[PDB]
């Protein structure tokens, strides 16, 4: 995985970001929202 | 009620069950979750130094069951420490003689165990492995 | 109770994990959530129509973004035959080396992915041409999404919440969208394509920078107030004009010529400048007829309430009398205008399917044969979508807003009262097409597997074939009007004025597009198919639609509601006899019913793409010929995506291909197996749980239930039509690219 | 030719504020 | 809970009753009808919506209607 | 609070779970004037007493169950059963024949 | 009293601010000192690895801000553990109910939780830093 446009560092970042980082945040925040009592 | 079966009136498996660090008498909650996360940690770095995609890779063979582990150690330690936030109530809002494992504080202690026993041991079975040379020479007397 | 749903107090009290399922399902459904007033619910609508429209512009911005950043859009504009577009890079860690250079394509390289929404044939023609361009277009676009974003935020807010009043003024609302959204807007396209998009298909850069110092025509708006109008229809773009570029180049800006551009085979750009031109007209005049606070116009409740006989052919009568209470019909309830606004921008979804790839309004994109297969058979598949949520909808009203006591006797009322009638006739149309059609085919298949191919049934399609002669071709030799070269509307008698003519008739007789294509005795059956699936998948939904109230089944059925499970063993046994369960079955005719149309879409453009369409005109008169010659055989570049010799850039759609197969199978599952297997199964799952050490000590919040009726329907639905979309895209995509 | 490195960067810049006035109307729209 | 509700087309014929496996429903003196007895509904917060009773009411159409509501522990039929 | 004797059964996988200790109980007692042989609600056969029974079960629809068996399949019939809901408390409520 | 603001009238503020692991309810403090801890050291890591004396010496240009990071939560341990001893009273001096962090076992508890967190969160900035070669192997697929 490589690239020759501009600024190719941040795919290296943003697709661990995006598909692992974000949906466990936001797994994380659900399921807070979803199982909290009252 | 239940059934009578030669597992179940087994003193042995019962002594066995119920001196796991989950149910040892007399532990404290951070020390349940470190021996469990010590446990774990340690085989789960196993998996992908065997038959990973870094198995055949001679700058670091190594790595990837490391950082295998310290994710699912992250994942478990997040998933144990969000199931104690929504399930249990603190030990103030809770009766005297309350199995501390019932309580909120002592889900998030055996939580912070489970974190520093799970990445440890998954570095320390990360460090033999990498130094498997040498630990070689230790084990048949290379180093006299 | 629970805090999720906060919409729903009988859904937060549920212990189960339906709770969460059914809070998901229902949180859109703002009618049924606890203490909603009328005003309140116009008003949670307005502002999610906010950000509806603030996703649309972030995603156009990230189209424009992402080929600005790592398409190939200027390389692209200087050879758009042979380059093919980047949609976007390819960051995937999982890929071998071999994917690595499997994937850079198209002159790149770093792995990419081959464009087919058509978005580079659609910005070269409306003038763009770097990747700056579409750069300023995408930061536009981003922040017009934060401009309405911030609206739906300021329009929730207490002093500038509207009114109930303020959402119930149709006619204010009519005439600022007719002459205003629609008018002004086609207006401001004609203003674009005059100044930026003519000027640029020239050879003449214009931007923000000089816009204001090139005039469009160099007899610029002193013509325009004079009326000598004539002039801006000078020389056009001559037949040899390259597009981009000032060779062959004309000077008009609004011509008339009809037929495409000889080089791009695409519409003529001063022709779509004069179509946007002439319907802002008519768009802007139109919305000057409802009367507002200046003081004339229409009501358009006394329209409705005059127009009962009407009558000039009387026929006085019989209907209905009708269109009293249409109104207020129409107004209160927004399930009657979803409804019907779906079933109009359903027809108008088609309609551009069935447009752009017969009449292509952008360059080269005739020659994009896989982009121009991906384009229709998106526009049919949404199109056949929102027609059944058009019938979906209009079966919510019939249960929760209509009113019979309003509407007493008006058309509404009317069409209920012989139901009966209705439904048998739409059944007796489907049964009469597929016992014929059918009947056909198979005999077609005996003939053919018995080694005698002349016995076969070939109807020529004769009304068609004679439409096509009706507007101009001369292949079936007709010679009624249009191709009679003296009929009366070939000449256009008292005024001549038919300047479309020559272009039309240039066009409709090359036989090289895709305008008017010759159809044989293989397009007869396949029409009387497509018409079987029109008519069926409409006989579910109007069934639906016409039994939601009750049947004698279930005579109480509106107290249900639009979705329950059945109403138990008893009567028989009432298994799907809800109208959202005739939804349910109806998808599944929908999309039978765009597989057969965008099979055959397809399958003729392939024939006529490969250079051979007799195998199209010989093979799709039996079902074996559809089954060999064009399932089977367009799998083989596919299936080949990667084999034990390796693997190329087809692999990912191979991949696919198979992952649909996967996810519709799975669908059947939920669709086969039912409800009380899996809830005894998940009985035994907790006990197991409870029972066993070291895990019991990990307690659920929820109960584990099994899904219930409903959800699994849907559910099961929601796997079969997934894996239905995207098995076929596998495969379209991957059997025109291959070879194209 | 495509984007510069600076032209890229504007653009995450600029995407801040749809995503906090997205943010807003999540939060009104939720009450 | 589910809604079960018994209308005045009911003949007193009981068969809902003796239908019924969770002992929803009892039989009222009523007057209204020849048997002088109508079905009620007291413990509709045991109903489990099986509509067993249903299926016994011999009027056409039915004198007695159960209505899925609210679904609680009891309803779903769980023993967990 | 209740009497009667608990039936010759070995216990079975079928029976209480964690809900009949922190939500709800449900038992049935009648009485019998014969050591005969019935089928659990939960699967299995038992042995029922001369005299008081009394069983614990976990929904109200098995202890009905259960008196639905013990009217039309023995000789003579059995129509004295009454079914109890306990609470964790401790609170027992006699719901059938209610 | 207060003034009433649109930041003090924020309901993601109080939310945000109130599940920190400072005051997130229900956590044990040797927990709320480890999340704290792990934040912490591994952010400290990183200055003296771009702009540090170390950032051109080849032997080792990692090595710098972890000694950095280290003795900085060696410090801010010390400074915390001390904090508490001077300004709390024990469980036993106190009243019920008294909010463990107010005292002195509850704290040193936190303290204990941040040194082990800091450290650790230090270590593992460091290792993933000095590894950055093998990272991006793993992240750009050169391990296939
Ligand atoms: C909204 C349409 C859209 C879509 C479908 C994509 C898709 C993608 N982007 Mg792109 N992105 C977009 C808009 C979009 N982008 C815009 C407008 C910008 C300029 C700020 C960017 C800046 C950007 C960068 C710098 C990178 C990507 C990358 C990617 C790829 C990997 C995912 C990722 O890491 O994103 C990262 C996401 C962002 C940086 C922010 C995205 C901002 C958008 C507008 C948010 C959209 C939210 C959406 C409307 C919510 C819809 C509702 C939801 C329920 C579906 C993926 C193909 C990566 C890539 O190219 O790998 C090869 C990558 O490195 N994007
Ligand atoms: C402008 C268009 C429009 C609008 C505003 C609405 C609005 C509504 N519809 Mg309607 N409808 C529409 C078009 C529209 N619909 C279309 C096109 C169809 C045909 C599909 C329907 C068919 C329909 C039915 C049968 C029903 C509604 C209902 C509703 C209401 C509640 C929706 C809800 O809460 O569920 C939220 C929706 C979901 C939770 C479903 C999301 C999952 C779906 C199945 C897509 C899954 C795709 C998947 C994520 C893709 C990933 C693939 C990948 C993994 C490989 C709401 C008023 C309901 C109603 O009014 O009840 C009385 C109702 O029963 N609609
Ligand atoms: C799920 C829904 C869906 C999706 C994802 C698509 C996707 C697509 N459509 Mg399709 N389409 C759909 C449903 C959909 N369609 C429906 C329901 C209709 C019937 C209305 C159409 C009718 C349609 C047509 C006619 C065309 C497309 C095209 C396209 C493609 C181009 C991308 C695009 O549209 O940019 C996003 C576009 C916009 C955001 C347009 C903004 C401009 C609006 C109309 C006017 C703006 C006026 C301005 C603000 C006023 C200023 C006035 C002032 C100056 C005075 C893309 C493949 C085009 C194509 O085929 O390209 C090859 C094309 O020509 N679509
Ligand atoms: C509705 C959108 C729209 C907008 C905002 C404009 C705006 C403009 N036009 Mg254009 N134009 C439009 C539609 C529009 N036009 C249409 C529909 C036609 C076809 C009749 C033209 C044909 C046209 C000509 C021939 C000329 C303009 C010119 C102009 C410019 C000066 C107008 C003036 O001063 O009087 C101004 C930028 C003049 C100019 O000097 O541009 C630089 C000019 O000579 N327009
Ligand atoms: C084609 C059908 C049609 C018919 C039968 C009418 C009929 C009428 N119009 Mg309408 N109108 C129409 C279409 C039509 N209009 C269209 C297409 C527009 C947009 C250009 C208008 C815009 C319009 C306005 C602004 C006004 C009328 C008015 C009128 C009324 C007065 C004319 C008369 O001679 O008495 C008459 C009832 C006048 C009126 O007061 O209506 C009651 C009035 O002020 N019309
Ligand atoms: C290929 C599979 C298939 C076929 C052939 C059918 C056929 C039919 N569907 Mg069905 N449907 C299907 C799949 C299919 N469906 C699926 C998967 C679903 C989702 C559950 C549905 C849901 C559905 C709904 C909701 C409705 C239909 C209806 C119909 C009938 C439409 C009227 C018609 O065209 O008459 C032509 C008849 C045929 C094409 C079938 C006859 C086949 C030949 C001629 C039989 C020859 C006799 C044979 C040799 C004797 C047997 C030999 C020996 C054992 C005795 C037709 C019988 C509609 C209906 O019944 O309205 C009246 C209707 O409302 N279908
Ligand atoms: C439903 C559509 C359909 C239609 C329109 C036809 C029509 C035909 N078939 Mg086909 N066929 C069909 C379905 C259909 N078939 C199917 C589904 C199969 C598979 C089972 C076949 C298998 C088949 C075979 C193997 C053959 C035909 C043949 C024929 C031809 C027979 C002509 C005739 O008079 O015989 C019907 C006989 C009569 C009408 C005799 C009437 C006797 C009564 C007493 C008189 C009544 C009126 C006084 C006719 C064109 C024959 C042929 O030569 O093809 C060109 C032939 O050999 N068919
Ligand atoms: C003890 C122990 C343990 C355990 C732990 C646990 C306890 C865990 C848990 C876990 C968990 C606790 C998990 C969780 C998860 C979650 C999830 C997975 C989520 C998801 C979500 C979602 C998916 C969402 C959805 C949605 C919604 C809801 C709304 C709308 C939107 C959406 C659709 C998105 C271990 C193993 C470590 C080891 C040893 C010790
Ligand atoms: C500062 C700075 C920077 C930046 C950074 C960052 C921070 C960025 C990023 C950015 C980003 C990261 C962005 C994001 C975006 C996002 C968005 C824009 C979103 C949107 C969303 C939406 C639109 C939503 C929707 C919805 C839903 C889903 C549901 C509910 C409703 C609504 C509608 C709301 C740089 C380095 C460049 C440079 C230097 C400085
Ligand atoms: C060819 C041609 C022509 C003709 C045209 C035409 C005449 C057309 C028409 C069209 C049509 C004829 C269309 C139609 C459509 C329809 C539809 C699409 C329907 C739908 C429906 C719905 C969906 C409904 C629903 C509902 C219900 C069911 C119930 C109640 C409510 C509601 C009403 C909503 C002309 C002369 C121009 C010339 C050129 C050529
Ligand atoms: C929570 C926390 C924290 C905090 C901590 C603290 C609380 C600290 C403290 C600190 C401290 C607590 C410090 C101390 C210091 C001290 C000093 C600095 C001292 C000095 C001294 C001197 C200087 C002396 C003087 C003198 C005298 C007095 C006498 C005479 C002689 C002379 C002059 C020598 C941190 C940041 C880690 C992080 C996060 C968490
Ligand atoms: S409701 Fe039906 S079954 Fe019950 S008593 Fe009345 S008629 Fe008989
Ligand atoms: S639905 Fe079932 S449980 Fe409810 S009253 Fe009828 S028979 Fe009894
Ligand atoms: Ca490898
Ligand atoms: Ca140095």
């Amino acid at each position: 995985m490589d690239g020759t446009y501009a600024a190719s560092w941040l795919p290296w970042l943003l697709i661990p970001v995006v598909t692992w980082l974000m949906p466990a945040v936001v797994m994380g925040l659900l399921f807070f929202y979803i199982e909290s009592d009252a | 009620g239940h059934l009578s079966t030669p597992i179940s009136d087994s003193a042995f498996v019962r002594s066995f069950i119920g001196n796991l660090p989950a149910y040892r008498k007399g532990m404290a909650p951070i020390t349940r979750g470190l021996e469990i996360g010590l446990a774990h940690g340690y085989f789960l770095v196993g998996p992908e130094i065997i038959v990973g995609a870094l198995r055949d890779y001679a700058p670091a063979p190594y790595l990837g069951g490391l950082v295998t582990a310290i994710a699912i150690v992250l994942l478990g330690t997040t998933g144990m420490g969000a199931h104690g936030l929504v399930s249990l109530k603190p030990v103030a809002e809770s009766s005297p003689k309350t199995d501390a494992l019932m309580t909120s504080e002592g889900w998030s202690e055996m939580t912070a165990g489970f974190f520093l026993g799970g990445m440890s041991g998954a570095f320390m079975a990360y460090f033999l492995l990498s130094h498997f040379s040498e630990i070689d020479a230790i084990f048949r007397g290379f180093v006299n | 109770a629970t805090k999720f749903p906060k919409f729903s107090q009988d859904l937060a009290s549920d212990p189960t994990t339906r709770r969460i399922w059914y809070g998901i399902a229902t949180a859109h459904d703002f009618e049924s959530h606890d203490g909603m007033t009328e005003e309140n619910l116009y008003q949670k609508i307005f502002a999610s129509h906010f950000g509806h429209l603030a996703i649309i512009f972030l995603w156009t911005s990230g189209n424009l973004f992402h080929v600005a950043w790592q398409g190939n859009f200027q390389q692209w504009v200087k050879d758009p035959l042979n380059i093919s577009p980047i949609a976007h890079a390819i960051w995937d860690p999982q890929f071998g080396q071999s994917a690595v250079e499997a994937f850079s394509q198209a002159g790149a390289n770093y792995p990419v992915d081959i464009a087919y929404s058509g978005v580079y044939h659609w910005w070269y023609t409306i003038g763009m041409r770097t990747a700056g361009d579409l750069y300023g277009g995408a930061l536009f676009l981003m922040i017009m999404a934060a401009v309405f974003l911030f609206a739906g935020w300021l329009h929730l807010q207490p002093r500038f919440r509207p009114s109930l009043a303020w959402f119930k003024n149709a006619e204010s609302r009519m005439n600022h969208h007719l002459a205003g959204l629609f008018g002004v807007s086609s207006l401001a396209w004609a203003g674009h394509l005059i100044h930026v998009a003519i000027p640029e298909s020239r050879g003449q850069h214009v931007g923000w920078d000089n816009f204001l110092f090139t005039p469009p025509h160099p007899a610029g708006l002193t013509p325009f107030f004079t009326g000598n109008w004539g002039v801006y229809a000078q020389n056009p773009d001559t037949a040899s004009h390259v597009f981009g570029s000032s060779t062959g180049a004309g000077s008009a800006i609004l011509t008339f010529l009809g037929g495409f551009h000889p080089q791009t085979e695409s519409l003529w750009l001063t022709d779509m400048a004069h179509h946007h031109l002439a319907i802002a007209v008519l768009f802007i005049v139109a919305g000057h007829m409802y009367r507002t606070n200046f003081g004339i116009g229409h009501n358009m409740k006394e329209i409705m309430n005059a127009h009962n006989p009407p009558q000039g052919t009387p026929f006085g009568g019989m209907i209905g009398e009708g269109h009293k209470g249409m109104y207020d019909t129409y107004n209160n309830s927004l399930h009657f205008q979803l409804g019907w606004h779906l079933a109009c921008l359903g027809v108008i979804t088609s309609l551009v399917a069935q447009h752009m790839y017969s009449l292509p309004p952008y360059a080269f994109l005739a020659k994009s044969y896989t982009t121009q297969a991906a384009l229709y058979t998106h526009h049919q598949y949404i199109a056949g979508f929102i027609m059944v949520g058009a019938f979906a909808h209009g079966a919510i009203f019939l249960i929760r807003d209509y009113d019979p006591a309003s509407n007493s006797n008006n058309v509404l009322d009317r069409v209920l009262q012989h139901k009966e009638a209705i439904i048998s006739h739409l059944s007796w149309v489907s049964l009469f097409l597929g016992f014929h059609t059918l009947g056909l085919y198979v005999h077609n298949d005996v003939m053919v597997a018995f080694g005698t191919p002349e016995k076969q049934i070939l109807v020529e399609p004769v009304f068609a074939q004679w439409i096509q002669a009706a507007h101009g071709k001369l292949l079936y030799g007709f010679d009624t009007l249009l191709s009679n070269p003296g009929s009366i509307a070939s000449t256009a008698w008292p005024n001549y004025g038919n300047v479309w003519l020559s272009g039309w008739l240039d066009a409709i007789n090359s036989g090289d597009n895709s305008l008017f294509l010759t159809i044989g005795p293989g397009d007869f059956l396949v029409h009387h198919a497509i018409a079987l699936g029109l008519h069926t998948t409409t006989l579910i939904l109007v069934k639906g639609a016409l039994d939601a109230r009750g049947s004698k089944l279930m005579p109480d059925k509106k107290d249900f509601g639009y979705s329950f499970p059945c109403d138990g063993p008893g009567r028989g046994g009432t298994c799907d006899i809800s109208a959202w369960d005739a939804f349910y079955l109806a998808v599944f005719w929908m999309l039978n019913t765009i597989g057969w149309v965008t099979f055959y879409w397809h399958w003729k453009h392939l024939a006529i793409w490969q250079g051979n369409v007799a195998q199209f005109n010989e093979s799709s008169t039996y079902l074996m010929g559809w089954l060999r010659d064009y399932l089977w055989l367009n799998s083989s570049q596919l299936i080949n995506g990667y084999n034990p010799y390796g693997m190329n850039n087809l692999a990912v759609w191979a991949w696919m291909f198979l992952l649909g197969h996967l996810v519709w199978a799975t669908g059947f599952m939920f669709l086969i197996s039912w409800r009380g297997y899996w809830q005894e199964l998940i009985e035994t799952l907790v006990w197991a749980h409870e029972r066993t050490p070291l895990a019991n000590l990990v307690r659920w919040k929820d109960k584990p239930v099994a899904l219930s009726i409903v959800q699994a329907r849907l559910v099961g639905l929601a796997h079969f039509s997934v894996g239905y979309i995207i098995t076929y895209a596998a495969f379209l995509i991957a059997s025109t690219s291959s070879r194209f | 030719m495509t984007l510069s490195e600076t032209q890229v960067f504007v653009a995450l810049v600029i995407a801040l504020v749809p995503a906090i006035l997205a943010f807003r109307l999540s939060t009104e729209l939720y009450k | 809970s589910h809604s079960v509700k018994i209308y005045d087309t009911c003949i007193g014929c009981t068969q809902c009753v003796r239908a019924c496996p969770l002992d929803v429903l009892e039989m009222v003196p009523w007057d209204g009808c020849k048997a002088g007895s109508i079905a009620s509904s007291p413990r509709t917060e045991d109903c489990v919506g099986c509509k067993r009773c249903e299926t016994a009411c011999p009027t056409d159409f039915l004198s007695i209607r159960v209505y899925l509501g609210a679904e609680t522990t009891r309803s779903m039929g769980l023993a967990y | 609070t209740l009497t009667g004797k608990t039936p010759v059964f070995g216990g079975s996988t079928g029976g209480l779970l964690t809900r009949a200790a922190v939500e709800e109980k449900y038992a049935i007692t009648w009485t019998s004037t014969k050591q005969q042989v019935f089928e659990m609600p939960t699967g299995g056969a038992a042995i029922m007493h001369e005299g008081e029974n009394l069983l614990y079960l976990a929904r109200k629809e098995q202890c009905l169950a259960l008196g639905t068996q013990l009217r039309s399949k023995f000789k003579p019939k059995i129509e004295d059963y009454k079914i109890y809901r306990i609470y964790p408390n401790g609170e027992t409520q006699y719901v059938h024949p209610a």
